[PDB]
């Protein structure tokens, strides 16, 4: 819903499950963790060299 | 993913909130929220309930 | 149904016009005896 | 005028300048097709509004595209029946394996423990029914089960019947054999594994008493003496018949298993005393269908034959207790009356279940004629007023009856 | 939701109308009561 | 528990009792807290309650008030009825509690319980439990196996003291207040349910032989069209 | 001029005597000494024993 | 026209009867409600 | 509307059940039956358990 | 679509056997193929979730619950089109909710 | 009780049963096999014998019955109270004689059993 | 003395369950497989359909002798004008027999 | 905890999280406040207590008048294993494993097929998880077991093919994880040392077997002491032979000796 909504917030419980999965989550270990997909620019689409590779002599 | 993000304290509680289309910046003050919060009571703020 | 009956529960009225129409139904079953037709119902639908 | 829906299925009123439809007495409504409907579907063929199409084609495959055979294929169908003989063995090893892992029951103190279920109990006992030609009852059998020392004596005489029967065959099988080949062209003693069959039966039989299900009890008796071929055992049996029919209120059965006990004397072990329960049965049939002289009877004639042995001492004393009474009030029970009081409680639970109600199942609301239920107007053993014999006339043949107002 | 029957104690019935002076309720205290003597003299 | 100490003898189920026991009654779905007056005429309610202990989900908490009661009312009562229920009770509850299914509340687990200074009964341990497990574990599901006529089924009105103003609706749940403050309030008895397990079979007893109003009028009444053979006076 | 009736109303008719002694009630029986099934007082069976002496 | 349908249809729970089956009777219900405690907390309490 | 419905019906043991008298009858029946002759108390014969020492 | 899932919609209805050719089979997008493998269900153990078969989760379920109501010591019966509406019925059945079978039984054929 | 009106049923009859000519000895605990055949008779009263006029008009009455034209009374009967929507009313075609020869035969042999 | 009854609301207020969009349960995808009723509780060990063929003596002796039924030997419609089945029941032919219809067979 | 799932169940139901609904959320039963329409503030204790003992009995929970099962009992809890194994492991799959294993003894794998080994490993995990969760009811029961389920414990073991942890091997290790991110939520009863308490069930169901053989053989003894006379049924005899020999035979191939 919209954010100026009552009903966007009325969801307390239930989202997560409070177990984690033993197969790909994992804990923050800090600021020289490099966590996969952060970016600070908002990228709808966040691809690099290796996924979207670019053909041209230099990266632009 | 779950466009959310919780927070389970001490006492066993847990607390949602709704972070689908919402700023970093919006997030991060949900989760400074999440930690202030001890989400053990939900009391009205009112004379008789100035005093617990 | 004695204390039913004493304190009225249930309708205090009842039919009147069948007490003739029962009579008039049974002449016309004769009739139609007479006539070598089969007896059908009065209230097929009715009911 | 359209106070409500449009279709036919509507609940409001109508009209015909408005909404007219065509005449339909009775349909199936939104949900399904109901009673009064299926009731059409099964009697006429079809609903009663004529214009569903009758579609049958889901029984037609349950029926009979499932019960046709090519009469090639049947021809040899019977030809690859499994062997009795293992089929018989595999079912009590499986029985014999699923009575024994059964877990003893915890005797608790204050309160009465429920018995657990037999769940994995009532298929291999169903196989073992199947292949032997006796039923078992499951409340004897769970009784048994409960009781410790029955269960013992139903493990022991089980086993025995499996060994037995895993080292020289079924008997009643062979004599069964040995019958039908003579027929289409003697008898030998009780042998090993009937004995111990009609054991476990007589095992099963009084756990089933215990319970306090008599009839099922005569039943297990009744299908065990089809076993036995020694006359010790058939006296026995018969006493115990005598016993279960008593229980059970079936005072003719328990009269000629009495009788038939007394009358295997001569040919029996004089330490037995299946005879002595026999005239005791014997007398207590008669005493229960209130023949107090003939009782006295049958009971002085089986103590001079068993000079006092103790049960019948004790039924002769219970009848002279009733004799030293019947001439202070009545001088002898009239002939009229007799067995028509009730005695004991398995008759009571017998009307309980089998009576005539107020309203139902009485001469009342539907009578019985060949297996067809019929109205109480269409009753052919009844003439009483309402009924439809009473608008026959003359049927234009002659004057039947001298009444001038009616018929 | 709270619900006040309908079927309530009237005054034509034998059991009767009772006295908040012997009745045990939740608002209702007896304990810090105390016992005044007014005269209506002039 | 989590934290293993490695990666960086017989077991014997002893006496259950609350206090040492708040882990699996944690666990533990559902809670019927036993009073003596349920032991009235009647066993047929404890033993239906202690039919659901081998469900796995349920408890059973009898204390040494409720035993104390039960055994003073079934060597002194009016009632032989109520005596032998009482009795029969004492020896169920022992039966439970010696195999392991009920959990007991002993004297000492009641003095380290119930709030200092405060005089405790059957009554009023019964609701010192309730309120204290319904404050410190609320996700149980707690009943009471109590009488229909018991004065303590409703505690906000007869076990209620007096108008104490060191007291609020909310002192069931601050965990500073002493247990018994929560009586003035009814969020005790939302959060506690008494039930009737299973009552007894409904079936009337013999009445035949009781004054019938409508059998009465045929005591002076004439019969004789009514029997043939056996005419009676 | 009338109006739905809700459920509160529809159950006010239980709570009268009309309403229970029609529907809610048992009746008081015995065995038959003669027959032994569920017999009311007063009323007999088809039974030349139970129409000579009715119990 | 916004009427708190979707807010107010999870406090059916707290209502009664007719109120608390059907949902137009509880949504009417539970404005009335909202609407005078509002007015009192405002102007009257 | 020609309506039906569906019937739920558990049966449970209860060993702890305890069944009220049903065999106590009316004095005036005791009193019919001691007319006609028959005994006020169903006589009852003690029966020998099942024995199996005779196979 | 580029790469269509058997079990997505497109011009269609939802079928079963059509969505769902092996229930215990789950069908995803790799690597612009569809790849399918053992469809799975996530179980608290030890405070953790894991993945055990799908299918076999389901049958241990349902066989289990089956058993427990069957070794649970009753009989329960459910007769279906009952001639009588549903009030009448609710009406006389609560005479005889809580009883015996024999007062049961002797009410019935009373009333 | 009768099931369609469920008015109270009353069995009316006299007393001096053994003192009369006609009824010595029968048995109305249950009716008989037939409403055309005599009532059922105690084993006791076996012997008894009936006035002859009586047993003439009795035996008309009966004979009145034994005809193939009640047969078709009786499916015609049938097909009538079938169609007028009474249930429970099986079909003229699975609807089976009332009288036929072989139970005429044994019911003649009981009758002089009875004399 | 007097049982106790308590009208029902189910049957003062009781709609119908909300339909499927295209067929499609929502949920199907994400919630175990399991045996209906037996999770919510509905369980039985006997099953007696009353609209069944063997149960019709049974239906009709519960039923009462006042109630009549009409049309059962004939019909008020003509049976004999040919018309088309229910939509489920061409919906059932269609799917069990799918080989009728043009050119089903492989080729080669 | 009361409506969702209990102890020893095996459906894993989240209570706050209705992924088994059909609709939308429209109607809260359990709740407390008005001011609970935009904000249920669910997840807190006081307000889930309301919103979760307000469900109806579901299919496990037994409601208080409806009769319930007998779960905790070890003679339900051992075949509930065996039939676990048993679905998860057919007869001839079983067969098959059982005559690789006698004749190469773990080293005839090759031969099995891919979806084979596959159903194994699977088997082998619903089992474990099945463990996991009737460990408190087993724990709690052991004192009143009998022989022949205190059999079938190693029974189900070896039919499922886990040879069970003394101090293929399943039970050796735990599920990895961080101790920081696990659910340690109260309430939820979820063992973490299951290879430490898996052995320490199995030593004592192996002293428990022993004294169920002791007492057996000492009650034989008195009876045949009480009656004077040895006369012992042949019954008896093969009944403590097969079992003598099966209970040796079934403990030494999961390792444990009976001493
Ligand atoms: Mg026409
Ligand atoms: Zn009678």
């Amino acid at each position: 819903s919209s954010i100026f909504s009552p009903r966007y917030d009325w969801r307390t419980s239930g989202v997560h499950d409070i177990a984690p999965r033993d197969e790909g989550d994992f804990l923050y270990q800090g600021p020289q963790h490099v966590l996969p997909g952060a970016h600070p620019l908002p990228l709808h689409h966040p691809h690099n060299t290796i996924t979207r590779p670019v053909i041209s002599p230099y990266i632009p | 993913p779950e466009m959310a993000i919780t927070g389970v304290y001490r006492d066993g509680s847990e607390r949602s909130y709704n972070t689908k289309n919402l700023s970093p910046m919006g997030i991060f003050l949900r989760l400074n929220n999440l930690v202030s919060t001890a989400n053990d009571y939900d009391q009205p703020f009112c004379a008789s309930h100035l005093h617990f | 149904s004695q204390f039913l009956k004493r304190t009225f529960v249930g309708g205090m009225g009842y039919n009147v016009k069948r007490p003739y129409r029962i009579e008039i139904r049974m002449e016309h079953d004769k009739k139609r005896r007479m006539r070598r037709r089969n007896i059908g119902c009065r209230r097929m639908m009715k009911s | 005028y359209q106070r409500g829906g449009w279709s036919p299925g509507s609940k409001h009123q109508k009209h015909m300048t408005l909404n007219p439809t065509l005449y339909l007495y009775r349909f199936p409504g939104p949900h399904g097709p109901g009673p009064y409907t299926m009731k059409y579907w099964w009697t006429l063929g079809c609903f009663p509004t004529g214009m569903e199409v009758p579609f049958r084609l889901h029984e037609f495959l349950s029926t009979y595209q499932q019960e046709h055979v090519p009469v090639e294929v049947e021809e040899w169908l019977r030809c690859y029946i499994k062997d009795p003989l293992s089929e018989l063995v595999n079912a009590s090893n499986d029985f014999f394996k699923a009575v024994e892992v059964y877990p003893e029951v915890e005797s608790a103190r204050g309160y009465k423990t429920l018995q657990p279920s037999i769940a994995p109990l009532l298929v291999p006992m169903k196989k073992f029914e199947e292949q032997l030609g006796v039923k078992i009852s499951p409340v004897g059998l769970r009784s048994v089960l409960s009781n410790p020392v029955l269960k013992d004596r139903f493990l022991d005489d089980l086993f025995d019947y499996k060994s037995y029967v895993e080292k020289g065959g079924s008997t009643p099988h062979r004599r069964l054999a040995r019958s039908r080949f003579e027929g289409s062209l003697p008898a030998e003693t009780t042998a090993d594994d009937e004995r111990s069959l009609i054991l476990l039966l007589t095992t099963i039989s009084e756990g089933c008493i215990n319970a306090g299900n008599y009839s099922d009890a005569a039943s297990v008796l009744a299908d065990a003496l089809m076993f036995c071929h020694d006359p010790d055992s058939q006296a026995t049996t018969h006493a115990n018949i005598s016993f279960a029919s008593l229980l059970n209120a079936d005072f003719k059965g328990a009269e000629y298993n009495g009788r038939e006990a007394a009358l295997l004397q001569p040919q029996v072990k004089p330490t037995s005393t299946a005879c002595a329960r026999g005239y005791v049965g014997w007398a207590a049939a008669a005493a229960y269908q209130d023949d107090f002289e003939k009782a006295e009877a049958i009971v002085k004639d089986g103590l001079t034959l068993y000079v006092g042995n103790e049960h019948l001492e004790k039924l002769a004393n219970k009848l002279q207790a009733l004799r030293e009474e019947q001439p202070s009030v009545y001088k002898q029970v009239p002939r009229s009356l007799r067995e028509s009081r009730s005695h004991l409680p398995s008759q009571q639970s017998r009307g309980l279940l089998s009576g005539s109600g107020k309203g139902f199942s009485n001469e009342f609301d539907w009578v019985e004629f060949k297996n067809k239920l019929y109205p109480s107007k269409m009753d052919p053993r009844n003439n009483e007023m309402g009924s439809v014999f009473r608008r026959v006339g003359d049927l234009g043949s002659f004057i039947s009856t001298s009444r001038s107002m009616e018929r | 939701a709270p619900f006040k029957s309908v079927l309530r104690r009237h005054k034509h019935h034998p059991e009767g109308l009772p006295l908040y002076n012997d009745m045990s309720k939740q608002w209702l205290c007896r304990e810090g009561e105390r016992w005044w003597l007014l005269d209506a003299r002039g | 528990n989590a934290l293993n100490p490695l990666t960086s003898p017989k077991l014997k189920r002893p006496l259950m009792t609350m206090l040492s026991q708040l882990e699996y009654l944690n666990s533990i779905d559902s809670v019927f807290i036993l009073h003596s007056s349920l032991m009235a005429t009647s066993t047929d309610q404890l033993v239906s309650a202690v039919r659901r202990l081998p469900s796995g989900k349920d408890s059973l908490i009898v204390t040494m008030s409720c035993l104390r009661a039960l055994s003073v009312k079934s060597l002194t009562s009016p009632s032989m009825k109520e005596r032998i229920a009482c009795a029969r009770a004492l020896e169920i509850v022992s039966y439970e509690l010696e195999k392991g299914r009920a959990v007991l509340l002993p004297f000492s687990e009641e003095i380290l319980l119930h709030d200092a200074g405060a005089y405790c009964d059957e009554d009023l341990m019964l609701w010192t439990v309730a309120a204290f497990l319904a404050r410190e574990l609320p996700l149980v599901k707690v009943h009471t196996l109590m009488h229909s006529n018991c004065t303590a089924r409703t505690p906000y009105r007869f076990l209620k003291g007096g108008h104490n103003l060191l007291v609020s609706s909310r002192s069931l749940y601050d965990k500073g207040a002493p247990l018994l403050s929560s009586l003035h309030s009814k969020e005790l008895r939302l959060v506690t349910h008494n039930v009737r397990l299973r009552t007894p079979v409904r079936d009337r007893k013999c009445t035949l032989q009781y004054y019938n109003p409508i059998r009465a009028r045929f005591v002076y009444r004439r019969d004789k069209p009514l029997f043939d053979k056996y005419h009676v006076t | 001029p009338k109006r739905k009736k809700n459920p509160m109303q529809l159950r006010r008719k239980v709570y009268g005597l009309h309403f229970k002694e029609k529907y809610l009630k048992m009746e008081e029986w015995y065995y038959c000494p003669l027959c032994a099934e569920p017999k009311k007082p007063g009323e007999w069976c088809r039974r030349e024993d139970c129409r000579q002496i009715k119990p | 026209h916004y009427r708190a349908k979707l807010e107010l249809d999870r406090i059916r729970s707290m209502l009664r009867g007719r109120a608390r089956l059907e949902r137009k009777v509880g949504l009417k219900r539970l404005f009335f409600l909202m609407r005078t405690q509002t007015r009192y907390r405002v102007e009257q309490q | 509307t020609k309506k039906s419905s569906h019937l739920v019906l558990t049966l449970a043991e209860d060993p702890e059940m305890v069944l009220p008298d049903r065999t106590c009858l009316p004095y005036s029946s005791l009193m019919s039956m001691k007319r006609a002759g028959l005994s006020a108390q169903p006589t009852v014969i003690d029966v020998p358990a099942i024995t199996a020492d005779g196979i | 679509p580029r790469i269509l899932l058997d079990r997505s919609l497109w011009k269609s209805l939802w079928i079963t056997k059509l969505q769902l050719p092996d229930i215990n089979r789950w069908e995803r997008v790799v690597n612009s193929r569809r790849v399918t493998e053992d469809r799975y269900a996530f179980v608290e153990e030890e405070g953790v979730m894991h993945k055990v078969n799908w299918g076999l989760y389901c049958e241990r379920l349902e066989t289990e619950l089956t058993v427990t109501q069957e070794r649970l010591p009753q009989h329960t019966l459910l007769m279906k089109a009952v001639p009588s509406s549903w009030k009448k019925l609710d009406i006389d059945i609560s005479v005889i909710r809580g009883l015996s079978l024999r007062e049961a039984m002797a009410q019935c054929k009373l009333s | 009780r009768r099931r369609t009106d469920a008015v109270a049923m009353y069995f009316v009859e006299y007393k001096n049963r053994d003192m009369s000519d006609n009824h010595k000895g029968e048995d109305y605990s249950a009716g008989p096999e037939r409403f055309f055949l005599p009532p059922r008779i105690v084993e006791t009263e076996k012997g008894i014998q009936r006035p002859p006029h009586m047993q003439m008009a009795f035996d008309r009455w009966a004979s009145k019955f034994k005809t193939e034209e009640f047969h078709h009374w009786w499916r015609l009967r049938h097909a009538k109270l079938r169609y007028w929507g009474v249930r429970n009313v099986p079909h003229p075609s699975d609807v089976d004689p009332l009288w036929t020869e072989k139970e005429e035969e044994e019911w003649h042999n009981e009758m002089l059993a009875n004399t | 003395m007097y049982a106790r009854f308590r009208t029902r609301s189910k049957f003062y207020f009781r709609p119908a369950r909300p339909a499927l969009a295209y067929n499609v349960d929502p949920n199907v995808m994400r919630r175990p497989k399991v045996k209906r009723g037996l999770l919510k509780g509905t369980y039985s060990d006997e099953t007696v359909d009353l609209r069944d063929r063997e149960r019709l003596e049974l239906l009709e002796s519960m039923r009462h002798p006042r109630e009549r039924d009409f049309y059962q030997d004939h019909t008020y419609h003509n049976q004999w004008l040919r018309r088309d089945l229910e939509k489920h029941q061409k919906q059932q032919l269609a799917a069990r027999y799918k080989y009728f219809a043009p050119d089903f067979e492989i080729s080669p | 905890v009361y409506g969702g799932s209990g102890r020893g169940d095996l459906l894993y139901e989240n209570p706050d999280a209705r992924r088994h609904s059909g609709r939308a959320l429209g109607v809260l039963n359990g709740v407390r406040h008005s001011s609970q329409a935009t904000m249920p503030e669910s997840g807190q204790l006081y307000y889930r207590k309301l919103i979760l003992h307000s469900r109806p009995p579901n299919g496990s929970c037994a409601g208080l008048q409806r009769h319930c099962h007998d779960t905790c009992n070890w003679s339900y809890l051992i075949p509930s294993l065996h039939r676990c194994a048993e679905s998860a492991i057919s007869a001839k799959l079983w067969e098959k494993m059982c005559q690789l294993g006698l004749e190469d003894r773990s080293k005839a794998w090759v031969n099995l097929t891919q979806y084979e080994r596959q159903r194994v490993r699977d088997g082998q995990n619903l089992y474990r998880y099945e463990v996991h969760q009737r460990l408190p009811l087993l724990e709690e029961s052991i004192g009143w077991a009998q022989l022949d389920d205190l059999l079938g414990w190693f029974r189900s073991a070896r039919r499922a093919w886990v040879r069970l942890p003394t101090s293929s091997s399943a039970m050796s290790c735990r599920l990895e994880g961080h101790a920081d991110s696990r659910d340690t939520t109260p309430g939820r009863n979820q063992v973490f040392d299951t290879p430490e308490r898996v052995e320490q069930l199995t030593e004592a169901t192996v002293h428990r077997i022993r004294e169920e053989l002791q007492r057996l053989n000492r009650s034989e003894r008195s009876d045949c002491e009480g009656s004077a006379a040895m006369r012992a049924s042949a019954r008896r005899l093969a009944r403590d032979e097969e079992l003598s020999r099966c209970v040796e035979e079934e403990l030494g191939w999961h390792g444990v000796a009976l001493q």
